């Protein structure tokens, strides 16, 4: 379950470079509060895609408070 | 937030900017992991 | 007492299934395998799951076995079949309670089983084989439930107009497909200079171009082009493509031994078109920038290959997501309500062990076990098989209408060959060493 993390930051390293550790931080806490889903009876699936439209709407709400140079 | 003395700052006005890039693909590939280690259930041990 | 072994093997293969049955289905929960070098690995594919197990019990010996035949006849629903037998013993130690015999129940499920098939018969719709387009959305929609899904509605038509060798190298892409009617290797003509030769006669070891560093210079003297580095897998489809056979010694070389070829060239693989002998075959070109993707679009071919041969024994299409199921389940309740002695039941309970496989993808999907196959037994009862479980959206909807579909085969033979091994475990006694 930890080597998940390892190259969770080899991937960012490539591409943008920079801010590899708080990418670690922030599955880390979803872990937590996701487990916790569990303990009240909610499956794991059911996490998945509503985290997955949580994350579509977090770069659309990015995209609406961009600046431009 | 200023780092340096522990206040609320405006970035706009102070310059603390990021790139698009970062804040945009640290959070899919922090919710990508997350839900691959929260898709494994089962432990086999030969 | 012979109860002893008869419970055993029934919690030995019911083991197997309450773990691999999570990986269900495609939105099925992934499992952490150990091995023993150290590492690790990661996949939901249930082949390689109970391949990696090592078993040592017989019955769940019996269960590997299970999941490798169905992937020879039908191809597709590997897992399935192990869950069904799961569920199956399941409900078999709920009947040994009751005192009855094993043999009775055997013979039970032959009604079951005959029954079984007739309820799949009434719902499925009949199609033509020869209509492609047919061929095309049942292949495709299929296909989309794979690894490589964007780009099966390319792989798919390739599959069609062949109907079986598929060559695969780095470089290129996926979309970009060739029909060959000769054959293809995945070899070079080195150390030979002429790399294009017509009015070829072709040869195993006159014979201009051979099929296998004094031998490289003597060989080029005569214009003969040399191929070398061949493995056995290409010769046993050389041999009936175009009508070549082995030549084990420099006596045995003659005019019987060889064939024939109207082009043979290099344009780094070898097209080798104008087969000119009697027979049935053909190629596929597949392209592919990494090793990774062209290793999954054999598996796109191989596996859409499976469903066109499902299609040819069984000229029939069945709803997917377990809608064929609930009829199932139900359909054979009342059945059991005619029968008298100890097949009623039986009967019954070959029912309730199909339930299972709608509520473990509706846990699969998010939805509640029990509400999902609940309220398909209704929707079944008053309407058909058009209603079941979608696991695309996660929740209940027309799966006619959701373009999902499967083989009348595929669920035929998950049931088949499933009460069938479950009998030869009833058949059994007790089980001793020998050397």
């Amino acid at each position: 379950a930890a080597k998940v993390l390892c190259e969770l930051a080899d991937l960012q390293d490539k591409e943008v470079g920079d801010g590899t550790t708080s990418v670690v931080i922030i599955a880390a806490e979803l872990l937590k509060n996701a487990d916790e889903l569990v303990k009240q009876k909610i499956h794991p699936t059911s996490v998945i895609s509503g985290y997955r439209l949580a994350c579509k709407e977090a770069v659309r709400y990015i995209n609406e408070n961009l600046i431009v140079n | 937030l200023d780092l340096s003395n522990g206040k609320p700052r405006d970035n706009k006005q102070a310059g603390v900017f990021e790139p698009t890039i970062v804040k945009v693909k640290s959070l899919k590939f922090a919710t990508e992991a997350a839900i691959t280690i929260l898709r494994i259930d089962d432990l086999i041990k030969l | 007492k012979p109860a002893q072994i008869r419970f055993s093997n029934i919690s030995a293969a019911k083991a197997v299934a309450d773990a691999i049955r999570t990986s269900l289905g495609p939105k099925g929960m992934d499992k952490m395998i150990q091995d023993g070098k150290g590492d690790v690995t990661i996949t939901n594919d249930g082949a390689t799951i109970l391949k990696q197990m090592q078993v040592l019990h017989p019955a769940a010996r019996m269960l590997v076995e299970l999941s490798k035949a169905q992937d020879i006849e039908a191809g597709d629903g590997t897992t399935s079949v192990v869950i069904i037998a799961g569920s199956l013993l399941d409900s078999c130690t709920k009947l040994l309670q009751k005192g009855i015999h094993p043999t009775i129940i055997s013979e039970s499920f032959q009604k079951a089983l005959e029954k079984g098939i007739e309820i799949l018969t009434d719902m499925s719709r009949p199609v033509e084989l020869s209509d492609r387009e047919t061929l095309l959305n049942s292949a495709t929609t299929s296909l989309n439930s794979k690894v490589v899904s964007q780009y099966s509605s390319l792989l798919s038509p390739m599959s069609v107009n062949a109907v079986i060798k598929i060559v695969k190298k780095l470089g290129g892409t996926i979309d970009d497909c060739e029909l060959v009617e000769g054959l293809v290797l995945t070899q070079k003509v080195s150390n030979s200079g002429i790399t294009r030769v017509e009015k070829a006669k072709i040869g195993l070891i006159g014979c201009n171009v051979l099929l296998i560093d004094l031998a490289l210079h003597f060989l080029n003297k005569m214009k003969i082009m040399v191929i070398k580095d061949i493995e056995r897998e290409d010769i046993e489809f050389i041999c009936k493509t175009i009508g070549t056979k082995p030549v084990a010694h420099i006596d045995q070389f003659t005019a019987d031994m060889l064939g024939s070829a109207e082009l043979a060239e290099e344009v780094k693989l070898l097209k080798i078109t104008g087969c000119a002998s009697p027979g049935k075959t053909v190629t596929i070109v597949v392209r592919g920038s990494n090793k990774l993707v062209i290793e999954e679009a054999e598996r796109s071919i191989h596996d859409a290959l499976c469903v066109i041969r499902c299609l040819v024994k069984k000229r029939a299409l069945i709803a997917g997501g377990g809608a064929p199921e609930i009829e199932l389940a139900l359909r054979l309740t009342e059945y059991s309500r005619t029968l008298s002695g100890m097949e009623s039941y039986c009967v019954r309970a070959f029912a309730d062990a199909m339930e299972v496989i709608p509520s473990t993808l509706a846990e699969n999907a998010g939805l509640n076990p029990i509400s999902t196959v609940t309220e398909l037994r209704n929707r079944h009862a008053q309407g058909e098989k058009t209603a079941g479980i979608n696991v695309r959206k996660g929740g209940i909807s027309n799966i006619l209408e959701e373009l999902v579909v499967q083989p009348l085969l595929v669920s035929v033979s998950a049931l088949t060959l499933a009460t069938e091994t479950v009998r030869s475990i009833l058949k059994i006694d007790d089980v001793v060493n020998t050397r």
